[PDB]
């Protein structure tokens, strides 16, 4: 399962 | 930024024998940026092809596999034609069932 | 040996020529099993092997939406990078990410990884401790300060130790058929009369899984990678892989050369001669 994106660049 | 020309490999899924169905593959690899155009050609004329999903190697360069069902014979000539920002004209690589 | 779950993201800004493109692909070892692409006619998370379809609707719902959120965040990050490097809003740019986890023998994390590249060059990477970051330049250092403040390394570590290896464990049973069996190469040697001062010997390896393989040529015991052509391993199109290694030998000395093949699907190092 893909990872949740938790931060912006 | 970077720009890389594709390495092109033209080959069959299985060893070619005349009269038996098979898959013609053009594998483009080691290129960057991702935009690229690939055509499979029979006797210089374009065919209808599928392609894998865009992925990349450990060095960040992209690779794709275009392929189509085909039945080889002695005289029909096949090739892959590739267009990329690094290519001033589209590059053609001809199929050699021995490579 | 070790099994891996991995995801590869590519985001491509098409500046005032649309919206940002996003494609994600998922692999379990060297077998692709899912894909998403937001330039596709109808973006959805789709199966790419038979086994992964024995999953429920909840899976495709969750995964579709999650990658759809990720795509928007990457459209954001492309313009953020645009600003860091002070680049124009007209030229296209690329943001790549790869992350994943390898399973130990105990069924837990052997090592996890997460790395990004901007325009094909290293940007930022999570170190092997899953606690510190290596930034390639001073823009990646801005990103690193952000991720230090958000304790992002702990989020990635939680994913890599929990959901990644759990997902990999389940996938390794849904696809037991083909994931946990190795396919050895089908090997043969090909001869090409090039001239009367050289013939070409080509050693083939076909239909093998997984991807890693070793192909070398020897003459009477000593290696000849110094004069040997070695194509990059390539997909067969059916989930297996091909490779060959060729060299130029004097006419009549064919038997004097041996091709050596090493692959985890073989019980011992293979040796080959042209017959």
């Amino acid at each position: 399962m893909t990872a949740h994106i938790t931060v912006p660049y | 930024f970077v720009a890389r020309p594709p390495k092109v490999q033209v080959y069959s899924r299985h060893p070619a024998e005349n009269g038996k169905p098979n898959y013609l593959n053009c594998y483009v690899s080691g290129f960057h940026p991702p935009q690229i155009e690939i055509d499979l050609l029979k006797n210089g004329e374009k065919m209808n092809a599928e392609q894998s999903d865009l992925s990349f190697s450990k060095d960040w360069s992209f690779y794709l596999l275009v392929h189509t069902e085909f039945t080889p014979n002695a005289v029909d000539q096949y090739s892959c034609r590739v267009k990329h920002v690094t290519l001033d004209k589209p590059k053609i690589v001809k199929w050699d069932r021995d490579h | 040996g070790p099994h891996s779950l991995s995801y590869f993201y590519t985001a491509v800004s098409r500046p005032d020529r649309g919206d940002s493109r996003f494609i994600a692909v998922g692999y379990v070892d060297d077998t692709q099993f899912v894909r998403f692409d937001n330039y596709a006619p109808n973006p959805r998370m789709e199966p790419r092997v038979p086994w992964i379809q024995q999953e429920g609707q909840e899976y495709w719902d969750r995964e579709t939406r999650n990658v759809k959120e990720t795509a928007q965040t990457y459209g954001v990050g492309l313009n953020t990078l645009r600003g860091y490097y002070n680049q124009s809003e007209a030229g296209s740019h690329t943001l790549q990410s790869m992350y994943g986890c390898y399973l130990g023998p105990d069924g837990l994390l052997l090592h996890g990884y997460r790395q990004d590249a901007y325009d094909g060059a290293d940007y930022i990477a999570l170190n092997e401790d899953l606690r510190s970051w290596t930034a390639a330049d001073m823009a990646a250092q801005i990103t690193k300060r952000k991720w230090e403040a958000a304790d992002e390394a702990e989020r990635r570590r939680s994913y890599l130790q929990g959901l990644c290896v759990e997902s990999l464990r389940r996938y390794l049973e849904m696809g037991k058929d083909t994931l946990q069996r190795a396919e050895p190469p089908k090997t043969h040697v090909t001869r090409h009369p090039s001239s009367d001062l050289g013939v070409t010997l080509r050693c083939w390896a076909l239909g093998f899984y997984p991807k890693e393989i070793s192909l070398t040529w020897q003459r009477e015991g000593q290696d000849q990678s110094q004069d040997m052509e070695l194509v990059e391993t390539r997909p067969s199109g059916d989930g297996t892989f091909q490779k060959w290694a060729a060299l130029v030998v004097p006419p009549g000395e064919e038997q004097s050369y041996t091709c050596h093949v090493q692959h985890e699907g073989l019980q011992e190092p293979l040796t080959l001669r042209w017959d």
